[PDB]
RNA sequence: UAAGUCGACAAGAAGAUGGGCUUGGAAGCAGCCAUAAUUUAAAGAUCUCGUAACAGAGCACUUGUUAAAUCUUAAAAGCAU
């Protein structure tokens, strides 16, 4: 079978490291080949930005990965001006039912949906329903919406 | 095998059967399970 | 208090349970055969979720490049490649053809107050409709002559139906070239302009789809016939040419 | 039964001969039920069986089919034998023409198997004896019943063949009874792709 | 149905022909990854005006090629023959494996 | 003037590209119309209710006829033919095609309660 | 329940999204908080396994094939084991 791995890495931080090394170094594929290859794919993103990746490993250890847009949760928190938690990363609400970390306007959501539509696999869905799916997550992270 | 008076199915693969019933005895109700052999049960003594 | 004889106004006596999705879904196709003049029949062969989204993605992208100069409503989203239930959908054609609401007689109906009110049961899920299709389907050779009999052999196995709100040949060319391209009549999109078409997932999904047939204004149409329809630029222009003569 | 209604497609070469009702006198019983002797001859051999009389066979020699039916579906005795008599005839037809086969896989270090002849224990002239070395201090040898052909393409692979499935699958069960598959190393005798879920350690 | 032993399938039938119903069902039984595994498949759709006899082509990994009529035998009968030859190959592999 | 962010509000942290600037809030009118409608899905003290709530509802209710207290069967259990008519026109086609999607959400909601209920009866 | 019940078999069982928190690690599946949406033939921020954590195999659920013309499922009661 052709296994698939999920890993979150920085923009230009591609090298043997917990997020990278043990994620695929144990399977057998060439790790360093992926690091020097990920830099070419990500050469216009701010240093340190999270970058989800879906690497596919075909039989005979021939790996190929398709870069994916940043996580929506990271965009909402980064767009809601939430307080940076431990480790230098913004955190959501521990109890979304009660706590509130930030408030994002509807216009801000419209821009968050366009950046996410750049993906081909997600470019077919209408933008009318795509803005409601991100508003559906704000309730799970403790972010209210103001018109 | 656990001999009980109230045999019950413990999963989806358990089956109720009446074996050892012949012209000389009435037999017992069994709970046979190919998945887990710990689900084997019987109802009655010899 | 509501009496026993009282029946809800929006729930007349049905031929079978209405809560189930069987009869609830039958009501959907019944109105689809009347609301959609142009309908294409396809056959999906174990298409995966990611493949389905990729197939419907090219449609939304392709159907968005069609012009609307005549000012008609924005018919660019109501076109969906919906998978139907072949079994229940087979009866849909029977009802629309072998049942006529005019052949029903009104009967007294008791409201919540108990007053007798005349009411007519014409819903497709009625016991009268169920009795009409059956007695009509009893004859075999006579049914083959109708439009339904001409489409019964196509409603075998999994079948997907494409619904177009109106008969717009312009939209057909954008859909017939993405689902069942047949060059040079309907060439597929180029690679330098629509790279999403030639993808790992999309390319593996289009090969599983096959245009088995199409239905237009309640008339059977063959595969080669759909090319003649889509081949026409627009319907209004076709009528103007006949006026020059 | 939904299996008894299914006609039995008689392939070319097979010949079914339905006898007539008979009763074998049994001094121990006061009334024996009539039966019908059904002979199923073909290329590989000939099998026989005696079915109850309440089962009726509509042997269609034209289209080469034979449908079974009972005299009363409300009786539990007739419903049961309706499907059972159908399953046996199916194995006979597809056994006298194509034949039944069984494969035994011997797992375990030191397990072997060879087909030889033991005239000192021959139950009939020319009986084959499957020699099995399954770790026992003594040699295990079993004679194939009259009508079965046993062979071993490999030391750890036996291949039984016969027209009677009940006789083939019953002999394979006698061989497997010497080493039943264990859940710790998979050692044993697996019949027709049998498998066992091993343990963790 | 066992499709692992099938190399390629070439079916030619007409949609509006009631005799081709069994051919359409056969195309659906194939798994999704049949194309990725390397199995080649070609489908030819005939016009509705003139209907030609439906043709069903099957080929196994051992060079065997099967051709059956879609009219006489129903879908339940075509699945039968494909399983018989595909089953002996499964047992043949075990005998010569290990 | 219905939005809280005026024209020019800088959207903080939405440009992950290095050679680019954060998005700028565009005019309110230029924004599409659906954004202003996608917010439709957002949903002793007890003694005060019985004294007021229990009395007011009974007044507006006017329990003298059986038409206000009717069952009001949900859409997911009705049998009346949807607004579908042959050769009705594009105006009727889209309208008929909108109810077929409306009943879709009705059945979709029924499965959540059932799927959530079956899971509850297995994890007691 | 021929609008194919029941059973079996074939495929599917998605996406926003590793929900947020916690944790060395928590990705449906240790635990806490939330669980209006979206798109679909259908798909619980998740019912049983599995992983150090991912992956993976099943279920709810969805389509198709086979196939019943007194033959589905459950309850209560009577007599038995
Ligand atoms: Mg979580
Ligand atoms: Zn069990």
């Amino acid at each position: 079978v052709e296994q698939v791995v999920k890993l979150i890495v920085g923009a230009g931080q591609a090298s043997p490291s917990p997020p990278v090394g043990p994620a695929l170094g144990s399977k057998g594929i060439k790790s360093m080949d992926f690091c020097k290859e990920f830099n070419a794919r990500t050469a216009h993103i701010n240093t340190g930005t999270p970058m989800p990746v879906r690497v596919t490993v075909r039989p005979d250890r021939s790996f190929h990965f398709d870069v994916r847009t940043p996580h929506t949760s990271w965009l909402l928190l980064n767009a809601a001006e939430a307080p940076i938690g431990k480790g230098g990363k913004r955190k959501g609400a521990s109890n979304p039912g009660k706590e509130v970390v930030g408030t994002v306007s509807l216009k801000h959501v419209y821009e968050i949906a366009k950046i996410k539509q750049s993906e081909l696999r997600l470019s077919g869905l209408p933008l009318e329903g795509l803005c409601r799916a991100v508003i559906y997550q704000a309730r799970s992270i403790g972010i209210n919406v103001i018109p | 095998m656990k001999v009980h008076s109230a045999i019950k199915k413990r999963c989806e693969h358990c089956k109720v059967v009446r074996r050892k019933a012949n012209k000389r005895q009435n037999g017992y109700l069994y709970i046979i399970c190919p998945a887990n052999p710990r689900h084997k049960q019987r109802q009655g003594y010899r | 208090r509501l009496p026993d004889d009282y029946v809800p106004p929006t729930q007349p006596p049905s031929a079978r349970p209405v809560d189930t999705r069987k009869s609830q879904l039958l009501r959907t196709y019944t109105s689809m055969l009347r609301s959609t003049p142009l309908m294409l029949i396809f056959q999906h062969n174990n298409l995966t979720a990611i493949e389905w989204a990729a197939i419907r993605r090219e449609l939304s992208l392709a159907l968005s490049n069609v012009p609307v100069p005549e000012g008609a409503p924005d018919i660019t989203s109501k076109i969906h490649l919906q998978v139907v239930r072949t079994r229940i959908f087979d009866v849909a054609l029977k009802t629309v053809e072998f049942f006529d609401p005019s052949t029903v007689e009104p009967t007294t109906a008791t409201t919540a107050t108990g007053t007798k009110v005349p009411a007519t049961y014409n819903h497709d899920l009625s016991k009268h409709a169920w009795k009409a299709v059956k007695e009509a389907t009893k004859n075999t050779e006579a049914v083959e002559k109708t439009v339904y009999g001409q489409l019964a052999p196509l409603l075998v196995g999994p079948v997907a139906i494409l619904t177009l709100p109106s008969v717009s040949p312009a939209h057909l060319g954008a859909a017939l070239s993405v689902l069942a391209p047949s060059p040079p009549a309907f060439p597929a999109p180029s690679r330098k302009k629509n790279p999403g078409y030639y993808d790992l997932t999309c390319q593996s999904g289009l090969q599983k789809l096959l245009l088995v047939g199409g239905r237009i204004e309640g008339k059977a149409f063959d595969y080669d016939g759909i090319k003649w329809v889509g081949g026409i630029e627009n319907g209004i222009e076709g009528l103007r040419a006949q006026l020059v003569h | 039964s939904k299996l008894g209604r299914t006609p039995l497609s008689i392939p070319p070469g097979v010949e079914i001969t339905i006898g007539e009702p008979f009763v074998k006198r049994d001094m121990t019983q006061w009334k024996q039920q009539p039966k019908r002797k059904i002979t199923v001859q073909g290329p590989l051999g000939q099998l026989e069986m005696d079915i109850p009389d309440f089962i009726k066979i509509d042997h269609d020699a034209e289209a080469r089919r034979a449908t079974l039916s009972v005299a009363n579906r409300d009786e539990k005795e007739q419903r049961e034998m309706w499907g059972t008599t159908w399953a046996y005839l199916n194995r006979f037809i597809m056994g006298v023409s194509e034949g039944h086969t069984a494969v035994l896989r011997l797992v375990g270090i030191g397990y072997r198997a060879t087909i030889d002849t033991r005239p000192e224990k021959e139950e009939y002239p020319g009986q084959q004896f499957v020699c099995l070395k399954l770790g026992f201090s003594h040699p295990v040898e079993m004679g194939v019943p009259k009508g079965m052909k046993a062979s071993t393409p490999q030391p750890t692979r036996i291949l039984l063949e016969g027209i009677n499935r009940e006789q083939v699958m019953t002999f394979a069960a006698d061989i497997r009874r010497w080493r039943v598959p264990e859940p710790y190393k998979g050692k044993g005798i697996f019949v027709n792709g049998e498998t066992i879920k091993l343990k963790q350690k | 149905m066992l499709t692992r032993f099938i190399t390629d399938v070439s079916t030619r039938f007409n949609p509006f022909s009631a005799k081709a119903k069994a051919a359409r069902l056969f195309l659906s039984f194939l798994p999704p990854n049949a194309r990725s595994n390397g199995m080649n498949i070609t489908t030819q759709l005939l016009p509705r005006n003139s209907t030609e006899t439906p043709l069903l082509y099957v080929k196994f990994k051992d060079g065997k090629e099967m051709n059956l009529d879609v009219e006489n035998m129903g879908i339940k009968s075509i699945v039968e023959e494909v399983d018989r030859h595909s089953r002996i190959l499964q047992k043949q592999a075990d005998l010569n494996d290990g | 003037a219905i939005s809280s962010c005026p024209a020019g509000t800088k959207l903080n942290g939405l440009n992950y590209f290095k050679n680019k600037a954060d998005p700028v809030a565009l005019p309110d009118e230029e924004y599409p119309e659906w954004l202003w409608r996608c917010l439709e899905v957002q949903k002793k003290q007890r003694r005060l209710a019985m004294k007021r709530a229990r009395a007011q509802e009974a007044k507006i209710l006017a329990s003298g006829d059986l038409e206000a207290l009717a069952p009001k069967i949900p859409l997911q259990k009705q049998s009346v033919n949807l607004p579908g008519a042959v050769n009705g026109g594009v105006q009727d086609a889209v309208l008929a095609d909108e109810k077929r999607e409306e009943l879709r959400k009705a059945m979709r909601k029924e499965r959540k309660a059932k799927i959530k209920e079956s899971n509850y009866l297995k994890a007691m």
